[PDB]
């Protein structure tokens, strides 16, 4: 239920995925990047 | 015409040569700027109506 009202898409992507294990992320949101 | 179709343009390189040359069109001319010269600008979005 989390993805539902999909309503007014501007961009949408598909890649390939990722992964006692640790995943480390940095997410940053700069000069609209 | 009253229902008429819009597709969003994102996020792609646009070829627009191939657009020009096909020449099976019969309405083509441009507002806003040339036509030969759109080939070269970059844009948010297009919309497609």
């Amino acid at each position: 239920g989390v993805y539902s009202s999909a309503n007014n898409c501007t961009f949408e992507y598909v890649s390939q995925p990722f992964l006692k294990n640790l995943r480390e992320f940095v997410f940053k949101n700069i000069d609209g990047y | 015409v009253y229902a008429w179709n819009r597709k969003r343009i994102s996020n792609c390189v646009a070829d627009y040569s191939v657009l020009y040359n096909s020449a099976s069109f019969s309405t083509f001319k441009c507002y806003g700027v040339s036509p030969t010269k759109l080939n070269d600008l970059c844009f948010t979005n297009v919309y497609a109506d």
